[PDB]
Formats: C-alpha cells, structure tokens, sequence
C-alpha cells in the first residue's frame, strides 16, 4: 500500500490543488460525485488506487487531501462548486481575515488557532493509511499564508513525523513580474523554514511557464488555469511510477537517494518535454530522442534561469507511454556527447531513469494534445543560484531604508530575524558556489618502483 | 540426487527468475497449471533436481522469491507460470531500500531475513542430498545486492560444504539508469569475493549489443535480455538432468576452472544464434559452434578477451556429435590463438557432452571462460567509485542508516587487490626481473 | 623495508616415557646441517635427507658434544631478534610441530625454570635489559595480546565471556586488526606467565588417534612495545613502536592418521588449507630477499 | 582403494588392469597430471600387469584403417573389447597351444616394476577394403610391429 497526503495552503495552493484533484479523478474514473461506474460495470478491479482516495464500504472515495486557507472566498468557490461533493466537509478554512501579505501575521499572530486543526486533521488521515509514503505540499512564496503558515506547519510535521520524506512544490516571485510590493521579505523569511524542514522543494516560476504557453501552445491570453494544469501534469508524472505498472518503477525515496548530493542542496528544477498545441501535434514524430532533448533545452525551463550557466549535479527522467528502454539508452548517450551540457567532474553517472506504462491523459476543455509519450525532467543543477541572486538584491535595496518594517515587527518579529534571515540566504548561496568547482588536483600522483 | 535451491531478490532478478522457469517448465513439459503434458520419458528422470512432487501429479518448484516492495510480487502473481509458484514462498515488505545499499543490508533487510531464512531451511531439509544454491541479482540496485549479500553470508555460515552461486548483472560502461550505483557495485563486489564459489558476470550493455547486431531486433526489450540469460542458465546445469557421454557437474566445473580461491569471476556465453531468416543460410556443425562461441563479439560480460588472457575455459555442448570433432576442435583453437592462453597451465579447455539438446536445435553449446580481462570492469568502477568519495557526493543517506565511512575504505582496498592479482597472471611471459 | 631473511631450524628431541618403555629406534641422524632419516619398513634403498639453515641436536640430555642447548639456540634466536625488536622492527616466530616431536619444549622449557625455552629467555631479557637502562629521559610500554584463529574464525582467549567470534578489520595507515580484542599492560614475566596459562586454558582441543590432547587451532601472542623520548625541548614525542608475535601453529593433518569424520575432518581440512597458504607466502618472501 | 583393499585381502591372485592413459595432445580435463601421477603409486606397487592405451592413438587408427572420418567413444570401446576377448580366449575355446593368465606374467614381467606393456591388434580392416587383400599370418605378425598401428 503506497500512500501519500496532500496539503494545499494558500490560494496558489488551493487553485493547484483544484487542477490536481480534477486531474486525478480523470485519470482513476471516478465520477465528480465521488461514484465509479467502472468498478459497477466490470465487477471489481484495483481502479481505486489508495495512493490518493480512500474507499469507503458504500462504493464512495474522499481524497487523502486537506486544504488550509485563512480567505473563504476561495474555498467557499469549491465548496459550492463542481467538486462540492469530493471532499469531506471539514475543510479546516479560518473564519477571520487574512495574513495580508505579511509572514509575521501568518506565523506569529493569525496562524494559532488554526495550527491545532490542521495537526488533528493530518493525523486522522495518517492514522488510516498503512505504510505511508509522505506530504506533497503545495503553497507559494511572496504571500503571508502560503510563507509564514506553510513555515510554521512545516515545523510542527518535522517535529511530530520526522522521518517521512515531505516533498515541497512551491511559486518563487519572478525576475520582472510581481503581484505584490512585498514579495521579497516573505521569500527571504520562509526560505530559513523551507531549507531545514523540507527534505526536496520543487521550484516554478510564472514567467516561465508564461513563455511556454506563448511559444509551444499558442496560446496569447494564458490564465492561472493553465498554469495549474501544467503544474498538475507534472505532479501526475511523479507519482505515476506508485500508481501503474511499469519497466523500471521509481519510488519516492529513490528521488531523493538519486537527487540530493547534501543535505542543504536540496532544489531541483522541473520540465515537461511534449507540451504541444492540437495542430502542431502533427507534422511530428515525438520520438523518445526528440522529447528527451528538448527537456534540455533553456527555452523549456519552467524556472527562469539559463543552464548553461552552471553544471548539472543529478537528473531523474521519468516516461510515460510507449517508451522501450534502448531508445533512452541512445538519448542518453547522445546527450553525454554534446559539449554544451556540462555535467561535474564527481558524477560520472549522472542519470536515473525510470518508465511506466499508463500514457497522460487528456483533460476535456485542455490545451494539450493526446501524445503516445511523455517524459518529465526533475534536474538538479547549480544555475539555480543566479535565480536568487537578483531576489536578494531587491530585499537589500528595501532593507537599507527599512520600508514596510514596521508591519512586520508589529505582529510581534523583531528586526534581528530579518537580519539572520538575510545571513541564511547569504550562505546557501555559498555553498551552491563550493559545489560546483571541479576537483583541486587530487593531491597525489607520486613516483614509484623508479628502479 | 543432486538438489539445487534457487532464490531470487529484486525486480531484476525476480524477472530474470520467472523468465527462467517459464523456460525450464517448457524444457520438462510442464503446463502451468503444474501438472505434466510432455512426450519422452527422460523428462520425468530427473525432476526432482528443480521441482517438488505434490498430491495429485502436480509438481511445484524451489523457487524463493525476496523483495522489499510487493509491486513486483503482484506482477509475478498476474502473470502466465504466476500460479505454479508456492504461495508460502513469497516473501516480502514494504517500503523498499530505494537504491540505498544500507537499507538493503543493515537497516530494512534486517528485518526479512528471518523469514526468509526461515522459509530456505525448510526447504533445504527436505531435499535428498542438497548439491548448492542460486542466487539471481543486480549490484546496482538496493535490495538485490543489499539482501542478495546478506542471504550469501548467512547460508555460507549454515551451509559451509555445498556450491554456491550467483548470476549477477553488473554496472555497464555507458549506459546507466542510477546515479548512486558505484557505491553499491563496490560495498558488494566487497562480500561477493569472499563468500561466493561462482560467479558469473552479466552486462546489459553486451546483450543490447548481441540483439542489435546478432540478432538483428530492431526492438529489444527486457525480455529477451533475460531470455539470453536464461538460456545461458539452463545450459550450465545441464549434465545433472540428462545423460550423456561425458558429464559434468557443478562442483566439477567449480573444480577445473578456479586455479585460486579468489579467482572466480566468470564470462558465460551460448551459442548457436541464427537471427532466423537466415537459418537457411548457415549450416549448424560442430566447428561452427566452436567458432562463434569463441568470437569476441558473442560474449555477455562487456570485456574485450583479446586484451588479456584466458586462464581457463569450459564449453558444454548438448546434441549428438563425434568426440573426436570436439577434441580437435578446442586443440585448434588452443593452438591458433596461443598468446591468449596463460603458458604454465599445460592445457586449460573443459569438455563436457550431453545428449538431449534443447527444444529445436540439432546441436548447442554453452561456454564459461576464465581470464584477466573482467579486471577492466572492476578497474572501470573504481575510477568512478573514488571521483564519487574524494568530495563525498551522496554519502550521507548511507550514514544515516548506521555505517561507517571505515567501511567504505576497506572495500575499495579489497577490489584494488583483486584487480590487481589478476594483473599478475596477464603478462605473456616473466623472466629477467 | 629489510631483507626477508628467514631462519629454517629443526631440533631433536630425546625419547619419552612410553618410547623408552618400547624397544624403539632412533632414525634421524644429523651432520652440519644436514638431517637424514630411514624406513623401518624399507630399510634396503636409502635414507631420505633434508638441509636447513640450523639443525639442534637434543636427543642425548647427558651429552657434552654438539648438544643444542637452549641457552645455545636463545643465542642462536632470540638475541638477534631481540636486537632487532629494539631497533623499532616487528618480529615474528613460528612454532611447529606433531604431538611428541617437541614444539611446546622449545616454545616454554622446562617447569622446573632451569632450562628455559624461547619465551622467558626473550621475555627476561626484554624487561632485565630495560629496567637496567631506562632513565629520566625515556620511557618503556609494553602490553601483551592473545588470540586463536580456528576454522578462519578469530577467538579471544583472554577475555572469559562467552566466546563469540569476533570481525577482522583494516584501518587504512595502521593495517589489519581485530575489534573488541582484550589487551593489557604487564609488568614483568610473571604477569606474563598467568595471562599465557589462562589463555591456554581457553584453547579448543580435541583428541584423537594419535594423542588424546591435540592442537585444533593456531594461536598468536602479541606483544606490543613501545619507547618514548623526552629530550630537552617541549615537545614529547614517540620514538617508534615494534610488535612482537609468538606464533604456534597446529600440526598437518592426514585423514589416514585421523580417522574421524564430521567436524574433525573439517578442522583437519581448513588447518591443511591454512599452512599451505603460510608456506606459499613465506616461500615468496624468501625469493624476494634472494632475487635483487 | 579397492586394489589397496583387494590386495591385503587375497593377496596371491593376479589383478590385471586395462587403463586409458592420457594422450600427449588433447584432453578432457585441466587437472589430468595431478591425478595421473597420484594414481601411478597404487598401479605400480598392487597390481601385477597393466596395459594402457591412449585415445588419440584410436582415433588415429579409426581414421586411417576403417575410414570412420568421426568416430565416438562407441568404436573405441569395441576395439578394447576385441582385445580382452583376444586376451582370455584361451581359457574358453579349445586351441593347439594354450596359454593361461599366469603363463602371461611369467613370460612377459622381467622384474616386478616393469610390468607395463603396450597392446596391438592387426586386422583392423573395414568390410570394403576387406576383399582386394589376403589377410595372411604373416601381413598380420609384419603389421602388429608397424609403429603407427600402436
Ligand atoms: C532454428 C529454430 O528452430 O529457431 C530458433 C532460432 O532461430 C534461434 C535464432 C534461437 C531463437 O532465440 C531468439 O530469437 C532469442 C531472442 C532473445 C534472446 C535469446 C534468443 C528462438 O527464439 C529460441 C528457440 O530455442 C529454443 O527453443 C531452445 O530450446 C531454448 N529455449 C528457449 O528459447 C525458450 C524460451 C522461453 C521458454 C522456453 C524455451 C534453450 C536453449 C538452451 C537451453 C535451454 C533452452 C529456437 C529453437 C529458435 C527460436 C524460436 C527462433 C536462439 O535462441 C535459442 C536459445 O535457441 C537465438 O540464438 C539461438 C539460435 C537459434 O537458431
Ligand atoms: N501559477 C499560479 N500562481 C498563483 C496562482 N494563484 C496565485 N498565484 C501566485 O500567488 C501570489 C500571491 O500570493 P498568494 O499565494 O496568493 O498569497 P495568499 O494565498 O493570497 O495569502 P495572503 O497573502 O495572506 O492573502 C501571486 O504573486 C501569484 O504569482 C495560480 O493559480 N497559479
Ligand atoms: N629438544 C628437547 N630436549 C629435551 N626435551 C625435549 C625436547 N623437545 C621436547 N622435549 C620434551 O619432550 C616432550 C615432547 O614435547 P611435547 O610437549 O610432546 O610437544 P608436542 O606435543 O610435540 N607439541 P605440538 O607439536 O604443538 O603438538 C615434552 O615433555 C618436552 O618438554
Ligand atoms: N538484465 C536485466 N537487467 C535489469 C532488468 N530490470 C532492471 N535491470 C537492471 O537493474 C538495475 C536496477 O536494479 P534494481 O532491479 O532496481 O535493483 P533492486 O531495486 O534491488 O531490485 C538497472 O541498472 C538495470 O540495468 C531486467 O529485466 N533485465
Ligand atoms: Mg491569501
């Protein structure tokens, strides 16, 4: 049995969230009701996969998810939605106001008296699970919720489980685009929280995904939903591998075996290769060495950060469809031989590669074409740092006037924190520089039998 | 009676394993429901070497299956022989190593091999006159090599007089579907060396590269990779089934081809191998076997022969043949090709002949060579293994789970040392100084 | 590194108590140094004969001439490698022998402390020698170890627990060793002398055919030593360390001598398969002294 | 063991042996000299008259002689059995001039450690080249010397 509890806080989390379920019970059949006819009209099978819904004796499934959110305009849309139904009742949504874009309202002042809830709530799903694998949360930086509540639930499940891997999906500010003023003083506060307490935090941007919509799908007025879609899909392609048969399965603590040289490097980037338009799905081949080179490529990243600017420490590939392994074999190896991927001198293996059977589905209303393969790149590499470099800048430039501090330190922080913090990021970025310099020369190579 | 106990862990060798009794049931007209449908007589002679005898006619083989995760046990169970396994025999947990070597061997297996042990001694009692084990595995991976180790130390120490085996899937050159593998292929190769009579040394590499070429597939697949395999296994253990003019049995080959205990690192081969479609073509002699079975490019180790040499050799064959054929036959080869054959073994070539070749071939031969070039795989690791230890790369999950680093260091010592007595005996002369 | 200069010695030892109660014959005789032997049974071709680098002649104990005293072969042994012991290099002796020949003998001596045997002779002169020559400006530390390698299996003689095996290691400066391995410090060859009769008291031993009291395993006594400096400066530093290790290795072993079976033919086995790995090494270090 | 046994218990009785030797070129086995030179010990003191033969001498003798261009070990094994036949006949059948097992040994065993001799049969023909030849006592007593029908 190989479970896993999703957490969603905050209203990048919920609307996640939204396009995830919507995406899972398309891909098990079941009906937004809760029902599966194909179980009725069959007679019985395993398509109630416990991974993520939870079988009760009338025939109906519940999610294995809790939402969290101090606004109830954005869960009240769900309860009163297509999906009213899916999910329990207890919804664990604060009747109160919200952190307002300030991590020390969502930690220090507002998040008690909810914190309790939620711990209650985890562990009556826990209790009902044998052999559980671990947390996907999802939530977002910049804002108060999804920084300081996320912070502080992250503290309290590291204290209480410990030893369950708790994987993280999270929205980083962008370079250019922002939606608030605020957006670096919460990133450089939750960023202490997310580097001790969770063990891999996936990295997205919005701006990247905004390029992806605009070249490969055509698409010139993208919205959220979009967004949440692509999102989903990745998370699908994770977890398929404890879903489906396959030829070469790839479990959740082999991620992080496979992804994580130390214990502080933990921050890989995401792709997904074959995001392609209807129209442009034909005129193509989408052979297994096409896709697997464009998730190379920099135009792809879903982060906005080029490459080739640093070097790759670990890749995890993982295949969907109609995939045979010596077609990745060859990929691999064409890969290895081009000079412009530079990989570090002490991994001389580099790659994971895991594949599975169940192709992607297609969700009705969608932009993506039905393909016979997919694949999804989980790269752990070194260029990540420039993409907190440029954020750093910004929080010095609004700490060096002490703007917007007096918030804050009312909620009841002190200054220090935003000091320490800033020492924090300042290290993590030094070690990301330490890694990445190749061997000193081994110290050896002395004489020998010279006689 | 010569009983032989077979044991299987991981998703690899567990393929490996099903793919094997679906060829052996065919060789001994077994249907899968498990009763016997089969012509000759010979079939049943000789059945109680891989298989029990239950109530109604029905036999039941000794295999035991070991995992750390029940995925792979419920893909055997669906499956076509899923029902001719016992189903006491199928042990398991869960939440697997997950490529981690020291959950496989110090943490999660820990707690399986009880059982495990358990269910082996049971079976091991009620055998005849038990000859030795099995094991199928890959290094690479974490409950294969973690467990596969384990079970090898804790029957050597029980059973310390009968043969033990392994068929073991090393780590290829290129093609790589881990990262974390030459920490596990050495930290194992480490316990292999020293409580293991045979081994015998597979690489996906060379039989990727058999299909492509030899076999002309445009498709290959895991399938036939573990077909070869299975092939090769059922050809080593052929004499102990069937009669012939000249037997061999394991311990004998064990005998002839290990010249000193450390020394037993083996590259298999089989052979005809027609790619059909050209059957017609290619006349199957005696001399025609010979020489495709010793053609470099026919192995399944992924060593070159030719940059090192043989320090011995055994080719069974299994059809009806002349004996003088086969006598002049290895002396020509020993002859033609002598700088790759060690000078102070005065001859190093096994024969053995069987008489019941295989399904649908006239003729067939099997071939277990001995020589210095399998050095260059251990050699190979190594030069990954300390580019991965130098700066410490991944090795905190593997002290997390309780070992520490001393024991890496006096492994990379033990392979060093292999590698380098095999150097010893690969220079083609030794005079002067 | 030094030369690998290996001293072959073989010693005769006088008749025993059921011997001289037989009308028994002496078969060995000796010249220079060479030992020749014949056949009871086959007493027509010719002797056999073997040269070594040193041959004892203790059979007649009233004898005056050539006889092979032990003072004689501790002279002969003992002080050079004592000598070369204190030089800060490791030393190794090998007792061997079949129950009657005389291994223990020549390893311990007499009881009656008239006529000693390698070991208190190495040992007093050990302790003698520093305890009339330490001074302020140095120091002298010496421990001592024992252990059995029994069916390639180490034991502890030493410690009285239960005797579990124990796991051979290797530091990687400082070599192989072995965990949890009792050693302890003495004082003088008295100390020494209870530690080796309580450990041999913990040796395994089975009868059989020919002696009802016979060795079923090797066993190793270390002795670890160790000297320090204290010159006229601050730093206090270590001069070297040096080992010395007092081997007694089990007698061969002849299904046609010992006919048991079960775990006595498998003693008998792995005993066979431990010396010819002893003697291929150290025939091997003989030619690498002799080559250059 | 058995002739170690056998002679302690009977003692004053003959034992022959028939042994394949091996052959100076090809073989079936790498560890041959070990136990070929253990096993020369109890031939040499136990037994009293030992005859050898080798394979590739056979072989040789099929393909020259009776034109089998792939014999087995079937062809061999009917040879040596021709030639124990032709040994022991004389204590079955009737014959002008009789010889016993014991007349063998005291006629060819000079001294007791030299009893060792080799074994030739001369009409080896096959049944086409039987005709175009006489087949006479003395083309068999010339050919039984010829050394390549050893
Ligand atoms: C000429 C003919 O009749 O067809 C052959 C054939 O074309 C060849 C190519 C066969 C064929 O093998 C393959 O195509 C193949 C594919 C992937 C991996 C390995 C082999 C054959 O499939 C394999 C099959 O072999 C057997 O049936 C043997 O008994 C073999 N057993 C199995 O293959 C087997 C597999 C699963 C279940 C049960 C049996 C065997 C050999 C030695 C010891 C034990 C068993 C045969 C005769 C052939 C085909 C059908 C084309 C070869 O295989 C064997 C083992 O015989 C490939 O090299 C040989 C040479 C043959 O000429
Ligand atoms: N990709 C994506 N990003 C979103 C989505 N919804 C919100 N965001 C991001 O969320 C950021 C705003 O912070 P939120 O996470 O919404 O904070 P909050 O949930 O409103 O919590 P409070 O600030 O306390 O009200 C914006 O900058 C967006 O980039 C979404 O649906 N998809
Ligand atoms: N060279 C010698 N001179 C005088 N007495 C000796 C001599 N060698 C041995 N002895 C004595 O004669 C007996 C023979 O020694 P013994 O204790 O039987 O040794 P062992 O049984 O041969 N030892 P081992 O080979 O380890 O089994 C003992 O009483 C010795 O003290
Ligand atoms: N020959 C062969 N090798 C395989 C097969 N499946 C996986 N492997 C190899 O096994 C390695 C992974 O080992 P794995 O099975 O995960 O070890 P485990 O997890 O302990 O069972 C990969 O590098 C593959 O090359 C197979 O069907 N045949
Ligand atoms: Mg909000």
């Amino acid at each position: 049995m190989r479970e896993c509890i999703s957490i969603h806080v905050g209203q990048a989390g919920v609307q996640i969230g939204n396009a995830c379920w919507e995406l899972y019970c398309l891909e098990h059949g079941i009906q937004p009701d809760g029902q599966m006819p194909s179980d009725k009209t069959i007679g019985g099978g395993d398509d109630s996969f416990n991974t993520f819904f939870s079988e009760t004796g009338a025939g109906k499934h519940v999610p294995r998810a809790v939402f969290v959110d101090l606004e109830p305009t954005v869960i009240d849309e769900v309860r009163t939605g297509t999906y009213r139904q899916l999910f329990h009742p207890e919804q664990l949504i604060t009747g109160k106001e919200d952190a307002a874009n300030n991590y020390a309202r969502g930690h220090y002042t507002i998040g008690k008296e909810i914190i309790d809830l939620v711990l209650d709530r985890i562990r009556k799903l826990a209790d009902q699970c044998t052999g559980l694998q671990g947390f996907l949360v999802f939530h977002s930086f910049g804002g108060g919720t999804g920084s300081g509540f996320t912070s502080l639930l992250m503290e309290r499940l590291s204290v209480d489980y410990g030893k369950k891997s708790k994987l993280e999906f999270s929205i980083y500010p962008a370079p250019q685009v922002s939606t608030a003023v605020v957006e670096p003083y919460n990133s450089i506060l939750t960023t202490h929280t997310t580097l001790e307490h969770s063990d891999c935090a996936f990295m997205v941007d919005n701006e990247a995904i905004y390029d992806i919509c605009r070249r490969n799908l055509d698409i010139e007025r993208p919205t959220y939903t979009n967004l949440n879609r692509l999102i989903s899909q990745i998370v699908s392609s994770i977890t398929a591998s404890l879903r489906f048969d396959g030829a070469l399965n790839v479990d959740l603590t082999e991620f992080q075996t496979n992804l994580v040289p130390y214990p502080r490097i933990h921050f890989p980037l995401a792709t997904y290769a074959p995001v392609i338009s209807a129209e442009k799905a034909y005129h193509e081949q989408l052979s297994v060495a096409e896709i697997t080179n464009a998730c190379f490529e920099p135009a792809n990243q879903m982060v906005k950060c080029d490459p080739r600017h640093g070097k790759y420490m670990a890749c995890c590939l993982l295949y969907r469809g109609d995939v045979v392994p010596k077609d990745v074999n060859a990929a691999i190896a064409t890969i290895k031989t081009k000079r412009s991927i530079q990989f570090v001198d002490w991994c001389p293996t580099g790659f994971k590669v895991g594949i599975n059977y169940q192709p992607p589905t297609v969700v009705p209303g969608g932009d993506l074409a039905k393909v016979q393969r997919a694949v999804c790149m989980l790269s752990n590499t070194t260029a990540i740092a420039e993409a907190w470099a440029r954020l750093d800048h910004k929080f010095d430039l609004m700490y060096a006037k002490r703007a917007f501090v007096h918030w804050y330190v009312g909620e009841g922080m002190e200054e220090g924190e935003f000091s320490e913090a800033r020492e924090d990021m300042a290290a993590l970025e030094k070690d990301y520089e330490e890694v990445g310099v190749d061997s000193v020369e081994g110290e050896g190579e002395e004489e020998g039998e010279e006689y | 009676m010569r009983e032989i106990v077979h044991i299987q862990a991981g998703q690899c060798g567990n393929q490996i394993g099903a793919k094997f009794w679906e060829v052996i049931s065919d060789e001994h007209g077994i249907d899968p429901t498990g009763s016997y449908h089969g012509d000759s007589d010979l079939q049943l002679e000789r059945i109680n070497v891989y298989y029990n005898e239950a109530t109604g006619n029905k036999y039941v083989p000794r295999a035991i299956l070991v995992d750390l995760e029940p995925g792979t046990m419920d893909s055997v169970r669906s499956g076509p022989f899923g029902q001719i396994f016992r189903p006491d025999n199928f042990v398991f947990g869960q939440s697997g190593a997950g490529n981690n070597w020291a959950k496989g061997h110090y943490t999660e297996g820990a707690e399986l091999v009880d059982s495990v042990l358990d269910v082996v001694r049971k079976e091991s009692e009620s055998c005849d006159c038990l000859q030795g084990f099995q094991l199928t595995h890959s290094l690479g991976g974490g409950t294969g090599s973690g467990m596969g180790t384990l079970l090898i130390s804790k029957i050597r120490e029980e059973y310390p007089d009968r043969i033990m085996n392994t068929f073991s899937v090393m780590p290829s050159p290129k093609v790589s579907d881990t990262v974390v593998e030459p920490y596990n292929a050495t930290l194992s190769v480490h316990q292999l060396v020293e409580n293991t009579d045979e081994t015998y040394c597979i690489d996906n590499e060379a039989l990727y590269d058999i299909c492509f070429r030899t076999l002309k597939l445009t498709t290959p697949t895991y399938g036939d990779l573990n077909h070869l395999v299975s092939a090769t296994m059922s050809g080593v253990t052929t004499c102990l089934r069937f009669p012939g003019q000249l037997n061999a049995d394991l311990r004998k080959l064990a005998v002839n081809m290990v010249p000193f205990p450390r020394l037993h690192f083996f590259m298999p081969g089989f052979a005809p191998l027609t790619s059909r479609g050209s059957q017609q073509y290619r006349a199957l002699t005696v001399p025609e076997l010979t020489q495709q079975m010793f053609d470099s490019k026919n192995m399944m180790a992924a060593c070159d022969p030719r940059h090192g040499r043989y320090l011995t050799v055994a080719a069974i064959f299994r059809g009806r043949m002349s004996m003088k054929e086969v006598d002049e036959q290895m002396l020509n080869v020993q002859n033609k090709n002598s700088s790759y054959f060690v000078e102070w073994i005065p001859n190093n070539v096994k024969t053995a002949v069987c008489d019941i070749p295989p399904r649908g071939l006239k003729m067939s031969a099997t071939f277990i060579g001995n020589s210095t070039a399998i050095q260059e795989l251990f050699k190979r690791i190594s030069e990954q293994f300390t580019a991965m230890f130098r700066r410490k790369a991944f090795l905190h999950w593997y002290t997390g789970e309780g070992m520490d680093e001393m024991e890496f260091t006096e492994a990379e010592s033990n392979m060093n040392d292999l590698v380098s007595e095999y150097q010893q005996y690969q220079d083609a002369t030794a005079d002067e100084q | 590194m030094a030369g690998a200069s290996v001293k072959v010695a073989v010693r005769v030892r006088p008749f025993n108590s059921r011997e001289m109660s037989r009308d028994s014959k002496c078969i060995i005789q000796m010249s220079g140094s060479t030992t020749t032997i014949v056949n009871p049974k086959q007493p027509k071709e010719t002797p056999k004969s073997f040269s070594f680098d040193y041959s004892y002649w203790s059979h007649t104990s009233p004898e005056d001439i050539n006889y092979a005293s032990q003072k004689q072969v501790y002279r002969d042994i003992g002080e050079e490698m004592l000598q070369h012991a204190f030089e800060g290099y490791n030393v190794c002796i090998f007792a061997y022998g079949q129950t009657g020949a005389g291994k223990s003998y020549t390893m311990m001596g007499k009881q009656e402390k008239d006529q000693q045997g390698i070991i208190p002779q190495l040992c007093e002169d050990l302790f003698s020698r520093i305890n009339d020559t330490t001074n302020d400006n140095m120091s002298y530390s010496v421990e001592v170890s024992y252990m059995e390698i029994y069916c390639e299996r180490v034991r502890d003689l030493l410690n009285p627990k239960n005797k579990g095996n124990l796991r051979v290691r290797e530091h990687p400066l400082l070599g192989p060793y072995v965990e949890d391995l009792s050693k302890l410090a003495v004082t003088s060859y008295n100390d020494i002398q209870d530690l080796m009769d309580s450990g041999n008291k913990a040796r395994t031993v089975a009868a059989t055919n020919m002696n009802e009291t016979s060795s079923r395993s090797h066993a190793v006594f270390n002795i670890i030593f160790t000297q320090k400096r204290h010159d006229a400066e601050t730093n206090i530093t270590t001069e070297k360390v040096s080992k010395i290790s007092l081997v007694d290795l089990a007698g061969s072993e002849r299904a046609d001598s010992t006919g048991a079976k079960g775990t006595r033919l498998k003693e008998g086995a792995n005993i066979n398969k431990s010396l010819t790995t002893l003697g291929k090494v150290i025939s091997a270090l003989a030619e690498m002294d002799s080559g250059p």
